[PDB]
DNA sequence: TTTTTT
C-alpha cells in the first residue's frame, strides 16, 4: 500500500573460499559505480553524480572475512529526487536492472569473479507484499548486519556519510523521503517479459505456433463483458453435476451457493463459492473430522486453455495441516 | 528433410572428439597387467584388494527424451569403430531398430552380456562388504575399489570364470612371425570387447555407478587374457554414455533374509556419477567431453514444452505453470474408474495400486459383458523344493517359516519383478507332490482378451498364420501358405488369368510349394494375382493359417502341434509343441510339465501374424551364508497389459495416452516430470492432482549441473 | 590404367560364389552383377577434377581407358564402408569389350571373363593374411585356399562372413537404405560406399541419411526414363543393376559433379553454422543472466538461427541446377547474415542499452499539494 | 513407492 523510497538490495554472495577484506571493499566500490550508472539510467530526470551519491553497505558477521557459507550484504540507495518508486514489480525491475548492470562493469567481475561460485547476487523475491527483510544492525536466529563503509570517491562530508548509516530512514523500504515541487512516481517498468529475450521469444511463438487469445476475448464469445457471475451461474450446475458423480461423499453441500468474484488476473478469474451463513464448505479431499473438514473455502477458476477453449476449474483452500495450509489446490477442470 | 540438418552438422564435432579419445596411447606402466587380474582371483575378500587404477575415457551424450541422441549414435556407428550396448534389453532393441533403419548394425546386446553377466549373477549379494574411503579428495583408485567391493560377488566370479577357463586366441596369431585384426573373424564366438575400445551405453542412467568402473575393469580383463591388438597398442576404453540424466534413475534392492523385507533404495547412476563427482569430472575431463542434445522434437505445444523446460532445468515454478497444468486435473475417481479414458495408460506410484486397478478393470470388463475384451483365466504355477526351504530355513537363524510366508515377498524375487507385482492373480495354492522331490504351487492369472500386450522376458515365437485384413524366403513360404487358403465375371476376367462361379473357386493346386524354387515359381503369380482381382473389389480379416484353428471360448483348436514388438493377446491354445518343449531341478519340473499340459499363450504382432510362444522359468538363489543354491523355479507367461504401470517403470518406454494417479505426500517433482513426459502431446494427458500446486520434494542438484554445463564454452550443444 | 572400384552381388550367397571363383572351381559361380562403380586415374583444381571426371565417364556410355584394373568389393568393414574381394586386369580387346558391356548396360559378367583375368599377383595377395590366420586357427596361395576350403568349410565361410560382414544383404535392402529415387540409388550408393573414403574430405565422416539429404539438394535436371521403368519395379539385382547402368545420373556430368557438390555444400553449410556457433558459444559463456532467462536465450537463439524457415531458405540457396562448378546455380546463403542482423548484433549491443531496450517506464508527474499528500499517505510517518 | 541384468 505504501510507496517505496529506498532501493534495498539483498546481496547473497556465494564463496569458493575465504576472502580478504580489501578485495571486498574494492568490489563494493565497483558495485557502487555500477549501481549508480543503473540508477541514472532508470531515473533519467534525476542527477546522480557517481562520486558523491551516497550508497550504504552492510555486511553480515561470519581482518579475515571468516566466510564459509556466504557474505551477507545489504545495499541501500536513496531513490533520487524527484522520483518515488511504487509497486512490488517496479522494484523487482529496478533490482533486475541493477543486477544486470553490476555484471557489466569489468572491475567488479575482475575483483570478486574468482570467488563467486554463482554470479547471481541480488534476490528479487523479498519485495512481494508480506515478505520480510532482515534490517541492518540486527542478527539472525548468527551474524549481526553491521555497516561496511565505502566512502564516495568525492564525498564532501565524510562524517555525515558515516553518521548516515545509523539513521533508520536510510534502510527502510517506505521511509519518509529525505519543499517538494514536483514528484515523479515510477510505478511500472513493463513486467517479467520485457527482457529482449522474452519479447523476442514471445513474438516467435506467435509466428510459429499461433495466437492464444486472451481470457477476456474468449469469455466475450459466451456473452460475457467483464457479468462473469452471469456465466458462473450456468457453470455451477455442470460443476455440481461433476462433483455429485465423481466426489459424492460431500454431495449435498453446493446445491445453493452464490459465486463471489474474488481474484481477477487477466488470465485467471477466481470466484469464491460461499453459501447462504457461515457454514464452511467441507474440503473435498483429505477426509477430516466433523469440524476439521468444514474449515475450507471453494473457488471457481475460469481460464483459457487447449485450442482456445474456456477451461473451468474447481479449486479449494483448506485450513487443515494435511492439505497445504492457505494454498490453492485444484480438483477438476471441465470444458465450457 | 531439414529436420536432420542440425544433428548432421553438430554430430561432427562429437565424432572429431571420440576419435582422439579412442586413439590415445597409454604409458606402458599404466596398462593393467594380466598379473593384476590373476591376483584378483586369488583374493577372497575385497579388503586386501590392492589400490589399482584402471584407465578409461568417457564422452557424455545427454538430453531430453526425444532429443535425437539416437542420431548421434547412428552417426557414430557408421563412421567409428564401436560396440553399441544398452542398459536394458528394451533400450538395446530400440537402438537396434533405430540403427538398422539406416544401415547395418550387428545384434545389439546389453552391456551386461558384454561383460559376461550370466544367470547366477542375477540374484547375487551386490552390496555386502563395507568401505571407509581414504578420500576427500577421493582418488580415482579409491572410487574404483569402492565400485569393485560393491560388486565383489560379481567381479570375483567374472574374473574367476575368465581366468580359470585355462593361451591360443590372439596370443597365437600375434606370433605370426614371432594379423590379430583378422583374428576375431577367423576365431569366432570371441567377446565383442576384444575388437573395439569405444563402448556406447545407451540409457546409461538406468545403470548404477558400480557398473561404470565394472565395465572398464571388465574391458581390461577381456583385453588381457586374449592379449588383444588394442592391448598391444596401449589403448584405453572410452565409454560413450548416452542417456537422460533427469528422466532416469537407478535403484538398488536388498532383501533381508530374516525380516523378509525387500527394500529398494535410490542410487547414483553412471550419468550422475560422471557429472557430479569432482574426481571423475577431472580425470575424464567432462568439460571437453560433453554433448547436450537440446531439442525436443515431438512437442507441437509451446506451453507444454515450456513446462518440460522448467521441470528439466529446475527453473522456478510460477503461477502461470500452475494454471497451465490445472487444465489436466481430473478427479481421483475418474482415472481409477475403468469406464473412463479407454485406451489410456494409467500410471500409479505403487505396485499395490496397480494390482488394485487392474483387478477393478477386469471386474468392469466382466460385469458389463464387453465382448471387446472377454476376460479369461490362465494358469501360472511355481515350483519350490523341500530341501531348498529346509536348508535355507536352517541357515536363516529361524528354522520356523511357513511356505506361504516364504511366498509373502519372494514371489517378486522369483521372476521378472515388473509383471510379477503388477498382476491380478489368485492365491498361489500349493500341495506337497513329492514325486520328483518338489513342492508344487499353482494359481491362475486373469488377463483381458484381444489387448495390446507386451512381452516381458525372452520368448520364442512360432508363427502359425496371418490374422490380418485383405488390405495387406521362408516369409515367402508363409505367404504361399496364406494363398493356399485363398463383376462376378469381370473381376473373374482377371481371376481367370490367375487360373492359367468364382474362377478362383473352380480348380486349384496346393497353394504353398515345398521347395524354394517352386515357391518362387508360384510367388510372382500370387503377388500379381491379388493386385489385379482385388483392385476392382477389404475390411474383413483374411484369416489364413497353416492348420485349421477353432477359438472356442478363448483356447484355440490348432490340431497339428507343429520384447519391443507390440503383440495382441489372442488365446491359449495347448497344442503341445516340442519346439517350446526344450526342457532338459529343471527335469523334475519338466516331468510335471509333461503331466500337466502347459498352456502356450498366442499373440498377434503388428502385422497380424499369429504366434504361439513358450512359457517362462526363473530361479531364486539368494542366501546369506554365501551358498547360492537353486531354490525355486517359477513357470508363468510373462506378459504385460501396457494399460497400467508404475511411474518408475514408465521411464523406460514412451506411451501414447497417459493418466497419472499421484499419491499426495509422496510427491517428487522428478516423478511428475517423468510421468508427464512419456506422451508427445499434452492434449492426451490427465492427472489426479496438480504436482505444481501440491507440496513436492524437488531435488534440483543434477539440474544445476546441466545448467552449468550449458554454461561452459567446451560443452557441445546440439539443437 | 583406369582403376575401377566396383560393388557386386550375385544371385545367392555372394561369399560362397566369390570363394569358388577364387578357387577356379566350377561348382558354384553365379555370373557376377556390378551395380556401382567409381573410376579414377592416378593424378588438380575443382574444374580440373570435373573435366577429368567428365572425360572418365563417357557420356555415350562406359569409360574411356584402354586397360582397366577393376577392384571388386562387398559391403564390409576392416571404418571402411566396403571391402575388396578380388582384382581383375582388362587389357585384351575381348576383356574390355565385356567390361564396357557390363558397365554401360548391366549384363552380368560371366565366370569365364573374370576367371581368365584374375591378377593372381595381387588377387590372392589381398586375402593371403586371412588364409594364414585360417591355417593357424584350424590347426588348433590358391592351392592353400583350396586346401582350406576342403579342410574346414564352416570356419572358412564364417571367417569370410564376419569379415566383409554385410556381404549380400538383400536386393530390397539396397532400394530401402539408399533412397527410393534413382538419383539416390545411383549417386548416393557410389559416393557413400565407393567414393567417400577414397576421396577423403569431410564427407568421409558423414552418415547415409546426411549423404542422401545432400543428394536430394543436388537437384540437377531430370530427363524421363526411356523405358519408363519405375524405381520401385525392381525385384532382383538384375533390375537394380540395369536401372543404374543405363541411368543418366551415372555416365556423365552428374556423376562428375556429385563428389564436388558434396564438398561444396558441406563447406558452405559449415561456414554459416560454425559462425553461428561461435556467436552461440561466446554469448552463452559471457551471458551472466538468471537461470530462466538463460534457457530462454539458448532456445531462442537456436531457433532464431536454425528455424525451419531459415533452414529452408538456406537449403534452397545451396541447391544446384547444374554439376559444372563454373556453371553452378548455387548462390550465397543468407543464414548467418540474417541471424546476426536480427538477434546477435542486437544482443552484443545490449551487452546499458539493455536498460533502454528493456525499461518500458511509467513515471506519473504530481506537482503541488498532491506531492505532499502522496508523501505522507504512502510513506512511514515523519 | 521405486526396475533390471540371464
Ligand atoms: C517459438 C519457439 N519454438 C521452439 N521449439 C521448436 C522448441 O522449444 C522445441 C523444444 C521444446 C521443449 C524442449 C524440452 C525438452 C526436454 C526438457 C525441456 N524442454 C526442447 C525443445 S522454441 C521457440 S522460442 N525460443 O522462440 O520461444
Ligand atoms: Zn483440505
Amino acid at each position: 500500500a505504501l510507496a517505496i523510497t529506498n532501493i534495498i538490495l539483498d546481496l547473497d554472495i556465494a564463496l569458493k573460499e575465504p576472502v580478504p577484506f580489501r578485495r571486498l571493499h574494492e568490489a563494493l566500490g565497483h558495485f557502487r559505480r555500477g549501481a549508480l550508472a543503473a540508477v541514472q539510467l532508470l531515473f533519467p530526470a534525476a542527477r546522480v553524480d557517481p562520486d558523491a551519491y551516497p550508497c550504504y553497505f552492510f555486511k553480515s558477521a561470519c581482518p579475515v572475512c571468516s566466510c564459509t557459507d556466504k557474505i551477507g550484504l545489504r545495499v541501500c540507495m536513496p531513490v533520487p529526487a524527484p522520483y518515488v518508486v511504487h509497486g512490488s514489480l517496479t522494484m523487482r525491475g529496478v533490482a533486475r536492472v541493477i543486477q544486470q548492470a553490476v555484471l557489466l562493469d569489468r572491475d567488479f567481475v575482475e575483483a570478486i569473479g574468482s570467488y563467486v561460485k554463482n554470479f547471481l547476487l541480488i534476490d528479487t523475491g523479498v519485495y512481494a507484499h508480506g515478505h520480510s527483510l532482515r534490517l541492518p544492525y540486527f542478527a539472525k536466529i548468527c551474524g549481526r548486519l553491521l555497516p561496511v563503509f565505502v566512502i564516495p570517491p568525492a564525498c564532501k562530508d565524510v562524517p555525515a556519510f558515516v553518521a548516515a548509516h545509523a539513521d533508520p530512514r536510510r534502510f527502510h523500504f517506505h521511509a519518509p523521503p529525505t519543499s517538494p515541487r514536483e514528484i515523479r512516481v515510477l510505478h511500472s517498468l513493463g513486467g517479467d517479459y520485457v527482457s529482449f529475450f522474452e519479447r523476442k521469444a514471445s513474438r516467435n511463438a506467435l509466428e510459429h505456433f499461433g495466437r492464444r487469445e486472451t481470457l477476456t476475448e474468449v469469455l466475450g464469445r459466451y456473452n460475457v463483458q467483464p457479468t462473469v457471475e452471469g456465466f458462473a451461474s450456468e457453470l455451477l450446475g455442470r460443476i455440481v453435476a461433476c462433483i455429485e458423480t465423481h466426489f459424492p461423499e460431500h454431495a449435498g453441500e453446493y446445491q445453493a451457493v452464490s459465486v463471489r468474484r474474488a481474484v481477477s488476473k487477466d488470465d485467471w478469474v477466481l470466484l469464491q463459492l460461499v453459501p447462504v451463513l457461515q457454514q464452511s464448505l467441507s474440503c473435498l479431499r483429505f477426509k477430516h473430522g466433523r469440524a476439521s473438514r468444514a474449515t475450507a473455502r471453494t473457488f471457481v477458476a475460469l481460464s483459457v486453455g487447449a485450442n482456445n477453449r474456456l477451461c473451468v476449474s474447481l479449486c479449494q483452500q483448506c485450513f487443515a495441516a494435511k492439505c497445504d495450509s492457505n494454498r490453492l489446490h485444484t480438483l477438476f477442470t471441465i470444458d465450457a | 528433410a531439414f529436420l536432420n540438418f542440425t544433428s548432421m552438422h553438430g554430430v561432427q564435432p562429437i565424432l572429431k572428439r571420440i576419435r582422439e579419445l579412442s586413439q590415445q596411447q597409454l604409458d606402458g606402466a599404466q596398462v593393467p597387467h594380466l598379473q593384476w587380474f590373476r591376483d584378483v582371483a586369488a583374493l577372497e575378500s575385497p579388503a586386501g584388494l590392492p589400490l589399482r587404477e584402471f584407465p578409461f575415457a568417457v564422452y557424455l551424450i545427454t538430453g531430453n527424451a526425444g532429443s535425437g541422441k539416437s542420431t548421434c549414435v547412428q552417426t557414430i556407428n557408421e563412421v567409428l569403430d564401436c560396440v553399441v550396448t544398452g542398459a536394458t534389453r528394451i533400450a538395446a532393441q530400440n537402438m537396434y531398430a533405430k540403427l538398422s533403419g539406416a544401415f547395418l548394425s550387428r545384434p545389439i546386446n546389453t552391456i551386461f552380456h558384454e561383460f559376461g553377466f550370466r544367470g547366477n549373477h542375477v540374484q547375487a549379494q551386490l552390496g555386502q562388504y563395507p568401505y571407509t574411503l581414504t578420500s576427500n579428495p577421493a582418488s580415482l583408485e579409491d572410487l574404483q575399489r569402492r565400485d569393485l567391493t560393491y560388486y565383489w560377488e560379481v567381479i570375483l566370479d567374472l574374473t574367476k570364470r575368465a581366468l580359470a577357463a585355462s593361451r591360443n586366441e590372439f596370443r597365437a596369431l600375434a606370433a605370426l612371425e614371432r594379423l590379430t585384426r583378422l583374428a576375431p573373424a577367423t576365431h569366432g564366438a570371441l567377446p565383442a570387447f576384444t575388437r573395439s575400445n569405444v563402448i556406447v551405453i545407451d540409457e546409461a542412467g538406468l545403470l548404477g555407478r558400480h557398473l561404470l568402473t565394472a565395465v572398464v575393469y571388465c574391458w581390461w580383463m577381456i583385453n588381457a587374457l586374449y592379449h588383444t591388438p588394442q592391448y598391444a597398442a596401449r589403448l584405453r576404453p572410452v565409454l560413450v554414455c548416452v542417456g537422460s540424466p533427469t528422466q532416469t534413475a537407478s535403484l538398488e534392492s536388498t532383501f533381508e533374509h530374516q525380516k523378509l523385507r525387500c527394500s529398494v533404495r535410490q542410487s547414483e547412476n553412471v550419468l550422475t556419477y560422471l557429472i557430479c563427482n569432482r574426481t571423475l569430472r577431472e580425470y575424464a575431463r567432462l568439460s571437453y567431453s560433453w554433448a547436450i542434445f537440446i531439442n525436443n522434437k515431438r512437442c507441437v505445444e509451446h506451453e507444454f514444452g515450456n513446462l518440460m523446460k522448467v521441470l528439466e532445468y529446475g527453473l522456478p515454478i510460477t503461477e502461470e505453470h500452475m494454471q497451465f497444468v490445472d487444465r489436466f486435473v481430473v478427479p481421483e475417481n475418474y482415472i481409477t474408474n475403468p469406464a473412463n479414458l479407454p485406451g489410456w495408460t494409467r500410471l500409479f506410484s505403487s505396485h499395490k495400486e496397480v494390482s488394485a486397478y487392474m483387478a477393478k478393470l477386469h471386474a468392469y470388463l466382466k460385469v458389463t459383458r464387453e465382448g471387446e475384451f472377454v476376460v479369461f483365466t490362465l494358469p501360472v504355477l511355481t515350483f519350490v523344493s523341500v530341501k531348498e526351504f529346509d536348508e535355507y530355513r536352517r541357515l536363516t537363524h529361524q528354522p520356523g517359516l511357513t511356505i506361504e510366508k516364504w511366498l509373502t515377498a519372494n514371489a517378486s524375487r522369483i521372476t521378472n519383478y515388473s509383471q510379477s507385482q503388477d498382476q491380478d492373480a489368485g492365491h498361489m495354492r500349493c500341495e506337497v507332490h513329492s514325486k520328483q522331490q518338489l513342492v508344487v504351487a499353482r494359481n491362475d492369472v486373469t488377463y483381458v482378451l484381444n489387448s495390446q500386450i507386451a512381452v516381458t522376458a525372452r520368448l520364442r515365437k512360432l508363427v502359425f498364420g496371418f490374422s490380418g485384413t485383405f488390405r495387406a524366403e521362408f516369409a515367402y513360404r508363409f505367404l504361399s501358405r496364406l494363398i493356399f487358403s485363398g463383376a462376378y465375371a469381370r473381376m473373374g476376367e482377371l481371376t481367370a488369368e490367375i487360373l492359367s462361379l468364382d474362377v478362383f473357386y473352380c480348380h486349384y493346386t496346393p497353394g504353398e510349394p515345398e521347395t524354394t524354387a517352386a515357391v518362387h515359381t508360384q510367388f510372382a503369380l500370387l503377388k500379381r494375382a491379388f493386385l489385379g482381382r482385388f483392385r476392382i473389389l477389404e475390411v474383413a480379416p483374411f484369416s489364413t493359417y497353416v492348420d485349421n484353428v477353432i477359438f472356442r471360448g478363448c483356447e484355440m483348436l490348432t490340431g497339428s502341434p507343429r520384447q519391443t514388438d507390440n503383440y495382441t493377446l489372442m488365446g491359449y491354445t495347448y497344442a503341445r509343441v516340442f519346439a517350446f518343449a526344450d526342457e532338459l531341478a529343471t527335469a523334475n519340473v519338466a516331468e510335471l510339465l509333461e503331466e500337466a499340459p502347459l498352456p502356450y499363450v498366442v499373440l498377434r504382432d503388428q502385422h497380424g501374424f499369429m504366434s504361439v510362444v513358450n512359457t517362462n522359468i526363473s530361479e531364486f538363489v539368494e542366501s546369506i551364508d554365501s551358498t547360492e543354491l537353486a531354490m525355486a523355479i517359477n513357470a508363468d507367461y510373462g506378459i504385460s497389459s501396457k494399460l497400467a504401470m508404475t511411474i518408475t517403470r514408465s521411464q523406460g518406454l514412451s506411451l501414447d495416452k497417459v493418466a497419472i494417479c499421484f499419491t499426495p505426500g509422496n510427491l517428487r517433482l522428478n516423478s511428475a516430470y517423468v510421468a508427464m513426459s512419456r506422451t508427445t502431446s499434452s492434449e492426451f494427458l490427465r492427472m489426479n492432482l496438480n504436482p505444481l500446486r501440491e507440496r513436492h520434494e524437488r531435488d534440483d542438484v543434477i539440474s544445476e549441473h546441466i545448467l552449468s554445463a550449458l554454461r561452459d564454452p567446451n560443452v557441445v550443444i546440439v539443437y | 590404367p583406369v582403376e575401377v572400384t566396383a560393388l557386386y552381388a550375385t544371385d545367392g550367397c555372394v561369399i560362397t560364389s566369390s570363394i569358388a571363383l577364387l578357387t577356379n572351381s566350377l561348382l558354384g559361380a553365379e555370373p557376377v552383377y556390378i551395380f556401382s562403380y567409381d573410376a579414377y586415374t592416378h593424378d588438380p583444381t575443382e574444374q580440373d577434377r570435373f573435366e577429368e571426371s567428365r572425360a572418365l565417364y563417357q557420356a555415350s556410355g562406359g569409360l574411356n581407358g584402354d586397360s582397366f584394373r577393376v577392384t571388386f568389393c562387398l559391403l564390409g568393414t576392416e571404418r571402411g564402408r566396403t571391402r575388396p574381394m578380388f582384382v581383375c586386369r582388362f587389357e585384351r580387346a575381348d576383356d574390355v569389350a565385356a567390361l564396357q558391356d557390363a558397365l554401360a548396360h548391366g549384363t552380368p559378367l560371366q565366370p569365364d571373363h573374370i576367371a581368365a583375368t584374375l591378377d593372381a599377383e595381387a588377387t590372392f595377395a589381398l586375402h593371403a593374411n586371412m588364409i594364414l590366420a585360417l591355417t593357424v586357427a584350424i590347426n588348433n596361395g590358391q592351392r592353400g585356399l583350396t586346401t582350406l576350403y576342403v579342410h574346414h568349410e564352416v570356419r572358412v565361410l564364417a571367417a569370410y562372413r564376419r569379415a566383409y560382414y554385410g556381404s549380400a544383404q538383400s536386393p530390397f535392402w539396397f532400394l530401402s537404405k539408399f533412397g527410393p529415387d534413382e538419383k539416390s540409388l545411383v549417386l548416393t550408393t557410389r559416393y557413400y560406399l565407393l567414393q567417400a573414403q577414397r576421396l577423403g574430405g569431410a564427407g568421409a565422416t558423414y552418415d547415409l541419411q546426411a549423404i542422401k539429404d545432400i543428394c536430394a539438394t543436388y537437384a540437377i535436371p531430370h530427363a524421363p526414363r526411356p523405358d519408363t521403368v519405375s524405381a520401385a519395379s525392381l525385384t532382383s539385382f538384375a533390375a537394380i543393376t540395369r536401372f543404374c547402368c543405363t541411368s543418366q545420373y551415372a555416365r556423365g556430368a552428374a556423376a562428375a559433379g556429385f563428389p564436388l557438390y558434396v564438398e561444396r555444400r558441406i563447406a558452405a553449410d559449415v561456414r554459416e553454422t560454425s559462425a553461428l556457433e561461435k556467436f552461440i558459444t561466446h554469448d552463452r559463456s559471457c551471458l551472466r543472466v538468471s537461470d530462466r532467462e538463460f534457457i530462454t536465450y539458448i532456445y531462442l537463439a537456436h531457433f532464431e538461427c536454425f528455424s525451419p524457415p531459415r533452414l529452408a531458405t538456406h537449403l534452397r540457396a545451396v541447391t544446384t541446377h547444374d554439376p559444372n562448378p563454373a556453371a553452378s546455380t548455387e548462390q550465397p546463403s543468407p543464414l548467418g547474415r540474417e541471424a546476426v542482423e536480427q538477434f546477435f548484433c542486437h544482443v552484443r549491443a545490449q551487452l546499458g542499452e539493455y536498460v533502454k531496450h528493456n525499461v518500458t517506464p511509467r513515471e506519473t508527474v504530481l506537482d503541488g499539494d498532491t506531492a505532499k499528500a502522496y508523501l505522507r499517505a504512502r510513506t512511514y510517518a515523519p
